[PDB]
């Protein structure tokens, strides 16, 4: 009976952290809703070079990581976008099929292509080009 | 007043899933065999760094071979007259002299002595008897000198004919078969949010939030010792306060009404 | 010749605003704070040398405070300080 | 309890070799509390030279000095 | 009895396997194994984070529940009575603890 | 040169955590003193006078008098259990002391 | 030159050396002078042969050669000046000095 | 480790008082207490004696003086004597 943990708050004020950060363990930084609003609604209209900032890119905002497979995620956010975003937009969140597993999945099937054969770093390039060479692709980060 | 106790059912309870070892040491040479018979330019070792979990594999299959944490250990028995260094999920977590290859808080490798076993217990669970392709994950906008570390490491010490980065969360989108969309990655480092436009990604103007899987077992870990505030008979671990945060925590949809009347005695 | 009396003064005039203080009480008060402030002292000096520590810190000061004052006492004492150190590291 | 562990005839003994003939019952409950109220002063004050030195471990020194800091100063330890 | 733990202990090694495709003139350098501040330090890209400036919602610090009101003495955000009860009665050290958990400690230097 | 804020201010004290630091250092209390424990000393030192004299000022008040005086700092330091322990064996000039007869000695 | 202590050259079985250092190292001033180790090491050997002859007769009259923190107990209290020098001073396994009050003899 | 005691030199001392004598372990414990305690008796009231005068030494003056404030009676007389011959052998050396 002393040995005993019980859970009552603890099961909905941990997972709370991601949506409100300052405030449940002082963070100072915003929430995954804010953040997904202020690169929606901000950001991607003011960025020169693409067609449609609401009608393309919410089309399909998924969720990929570990920290992902709670009860009732996907849920919060888009009642979040629903509640930022202009009335209308057809927006659909889901996830991924394999959370934690698709992540080798994805450089499983990409290895052996011809991007990745154009993207490779041999070992004579290492020899000549320096330590910090980077192919740019376009999953990999920016070139320096 | 005998009401509110005399007709409560008896407690379901749950155990503890501690984070123990498992029984399982396979030398799996099944996957070389295999591999050097496919044509050339189609066989590559790609291994997710993950910072749970680093995965390790070949290409032509679904499943990873290898699954284990960053785990190692090093030891000297005066008793024995011997040293013992073995790495990843075969530590027990009697002993432990446990230190991780990632930095704890952040996903970006800083602990090379470590990272250097792992790797090498990648290399020898795989077979390696003797020279692949080898495909890599790491962190997003990482930094250049763990890069050039991670190369040197690959290059210099094992002997490899190349490698190639790339971000993990963006290989699960584009196994996904989208296009253009907002990756939301909530990893167990940091959470990311990257817009990809026709399967490219805007590393420009992606944000990472600096929360994750081990800050949710930190900060459970802080409130349990807080809560429980006399002193618990227990050790109190922080995976196990993981698992307890893996079976137990649900985002709750409308958060400002459910956790004003969560306490009450009825129900 | 170096008194606190100024201080003393100033104490006073915050705590109690039309009071005055004599001459000989006075005397007494500095008196006062000059006993307080050796034994304060001594105690953080005997504690450095106790740990092999060569500097007497805000954390040493803290801990003499708490060998020192009782009770009550020691507590506010320990807030005061506390908060002192807080606003001059702030600033 | 376990300030009962210091029994009628520990007391007792102690009282005889302070050179005391006859004791009425009600100093053994006396002789605790005064006990009690001792150990506690000096515990404080050990403890407290122990959460200084950042130590988990009570230490004979610590309570040397508890005692001298109290005008009880102890030969024999340190 | 340990026969078998210590079987259990000699097979799980990575010295008991010899090393046949480590390249032994490769040599490790002293400097590595740095913090993030280190490294930085070294390019003196992971600046991408983001702060936030709206009302936060505050709520409890000893539980969960929301509370409106904080305390001169412990500045500590609590729900009703009972709690300031087990707040102006906890024992010392560990009023600093929760805000600790919460952040902005500032424990002296 | 910017001007010079003097740091019983920069603390918010009355107390001259100058002075106070000089008397650590040159006070041959250890080989180094820090910042902290000047403020921390003269915060401790600037407390306990409040109490005392707000201690005092109330028994003066008590005797209708706008002055405080010896007496009134010793009938203060006696009526509190902790400064009584903190100042046990400290004698006040022009003190007294506190009325006190013993039970069996008055009237029966 | 061949090194010459000053123990010696102070005609002190007592370290002067060390008593230099401590005096130094302990904070207790700015400056310790050539003279105060050697005056503090003659006291310290001189109070430590007065309290070891009085604790060697005290274990002589009790027939053992080896003193025991019995025999320090017996050779500080007494005597009147050890006993002031020594008063709030507690010795582990010491003991106290056999004293029965008058009134409670027969 | 190391820890440096006055053990060595109560043994010489009590090889010259009482050849045919020993010390038990215990009773040189409390005679390595005793001699660091009134060390730092002497040299605590020298520095409050420097410290009082406004002086930055703790000469044979101030040890001489401390000596007399903190012994009683003969035991002053006989330590102050001791450490003066102590003080004329060294400088006349
Ligand atoms: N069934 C589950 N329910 C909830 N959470 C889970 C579940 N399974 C795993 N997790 C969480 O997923 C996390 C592991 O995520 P993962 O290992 O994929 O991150 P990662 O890819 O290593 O991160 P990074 O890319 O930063 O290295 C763990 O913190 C665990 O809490």
């Amino acid at each position: 009976e002393t040995h005993r943990v019980h859970l009552n708050v603890e099961r909905i004020r941990v997972p709370e952290v991601l949506f409100q950060p300052a405030a449940i363990a002082g963070v100072d930084q915003a929430g995954l809703v804010e953040i997904a609003g202020d690169i929606l609604c901000q950001r991607l209209p003011s960025l020169p070079g693409i067609q449609d900032a609401p009608d393309a890119f919410l089309r399909d905002v998924f969720l990929t990581g570990g920290n992902t497979l709670f009860q009732n995620f996907d849920e919060r956010l888009r009642q979040g976008l629903m509640a930022l975003l202009p009335v209308g937009a057809p927006l659909r969140v889901r996830r991924a099929q394999d959370a934690i597993l698709d992540a080798w999945r994805g450089a499983a099937g990409w290895a052996c292509t011809e991007e990745a054969k154009a993207a490779w770093i041999t070992r004579e390039e290492y020899l000549e080009k320096g330590g910090e060479y980077i192919k740019e692709h376009d999953l990999g980060n920016a070139f320096a | 007043r005998d009401e509110p106790w005399k007709r409560l059912p008896p407690p379901t309870v749950y155990p503890v899933k501690e984070a123990r070892f498992e029984k399982y040491i396979p030398p799996q040479l099944d996957g070389r065999e295999r591999a050097l018979a496919q044509p050339p330019g189609q066989v590559a070792i790609v291994i997710d760094n993950g910072s749970h979990s680093v995965r390790a594999g070949w290409n032509f299959e679904d499943k990873p071979r290898l699954a284990i944490p960053p785990i190692m250990s090093k030891y000297r028995d005066r008793k024995m007259g011997k040293t013992f260094s073995f790495a990843g999920s075969d530590c027990y977590a009697a002993r432990s002299h446990i230190r991780n290859a990632f930095e704890a808080g952040t996903g970006i490798v800083s602990n090379w002595d470590v990272m250097e076993h792992v790797l090498d217990y990648v290399f020898v669970k795989l077979g390696m008897n003797e020279d692949m392709p080898i495909v890599m994950t790491e962190a997003v906008a990482n930094l250049p000198y763990s890069r050039k570390s991670m190369s040197e490491i690959i290059f210099e010490c094992y002997g490899a004919p190349s490698l190639v980065y790339g971000i993990d969360s963006l290989f699960s989108f584009r196994h996904n078969q989208g296009q253009t969309g907002l990756v939301v990655s909530s990893s167990y480092s940091a959470t990311h949010v990257i817009p990809v436009y026709n399967r490219k990604a805007l590393l420009s103007q992606a944000i990472r939030l600096n929360w994750g899987g081990w800050h949710m077992a930190e900060y459970m870990l802080k409130l349990l010792k807080l809560k429980y505030y006399t002193g618990f008979p227990g050790k109190l671990n922080s995976s196990q306060t993981e698992h307890m945060v893996r079976d137990f925590c649900y985002v709750s949809l409308d958060y400002d009404r459910e956790l004003a009347g969560y306490l009450d005695w009825t129900g | 010749k170096e008194s606190y009396s100024v201080y003393v003064y100033k104490v006073l005039k915050q705590v109690h605003p039309d009071t005055g203080i004599s001459s000989k009480a006075m005397g007494i008060m500095n008196s006062f704070v000059n006993d307080i402030f050796e034994r304060i002292a001594g105690e953080a000096s005997r504690l450095a040398h106790y740990n092999k520590r060569s500097t007497i810190t805000s954390r040493e000061i803290q801990t003499a405070v708490r060998l020192l004052l009782p009770g009550e006492l020691a507590k506010h004492a320990v807030s005061e300080g506390t908060k002192a150190v807080t606003k001059y590291t702030s600033s | 309890d376990n300030i009962q562990g210091i029994t009628k005839p520990a007391i007792r003994r102690l009282a005889r070799r302070g050179g005391v003939k006859r004791i009425s019952g009600l100093i053994y409950e006396e002789t605790r509390g005064v006990l009690k109220v001792f150990l506690e002063n000096v515990i404080r004050d050990a403890v407290t030279y122990t959460e200084h030195a950042k130590r988990k471990t009570v230490t004979a020194m610590d309570v040397v000095y508890a005692l001298k800091r109290q005008g009880r100063t102890l030969y024999g330890f340190g | 009895a340990q026969a078998a733990h210590q079987a259990l202990v000699e097979q799980l090694d990575l010295h008991s396997i010899h090393k046949t495709f480590r390249n032994p003139n490769w040599r490790p350098n002293q400097r590595r194994n740095k913090t993030i501040k280190a490294i930085l330090g070294e390019s003196q890209t992971n600046i991408e984070s983001a702060p936030s400036l709206a009302p936060m919602k505050h709520y409890c610090d000893v539980t969960g529940l929301p509370a409106p009101y904080l305390d001169p003495k412990t500045r500590l955000r609590y729900h009703n009575k009972e709690i300031f009860a087990m707040i102006r009665n906890l024992p010392q050290g560990m009023g600093e603890q929760f805000l600790e958990a919460r952040g902005a400690h500032t424990v002296l230097k | 040169r910017a001007k010079a804020k003097t740091r019983s201010s920069r603390a918010g004290l009355q107390f001259p955590v100058g002075r106070v630091h000089r008397l650590l250092r040159k006070g041959n209390y250890a080989e180094r003193v820090g910042a902290g424990a000047p403020v921390y000393l003269a915060a401790v030192l600037e407390y306990l006078t409040a109490e005392i004299l707000e201690l005092a000022g109330n028994a003066a008040r008590d005797n209708k008098k706008t002055r405080i005086i010896p007496r009134h700092l010793q009938l203060a330091i006696r009526n509190d259990e902790e400064l009584n322990k903190l100042l046990g064996k400290v004698t006040i000039a022009q003190g007294g002391v506190l009325p006190n007869i013993q039970a069996v000695l008055l009237p029966k």
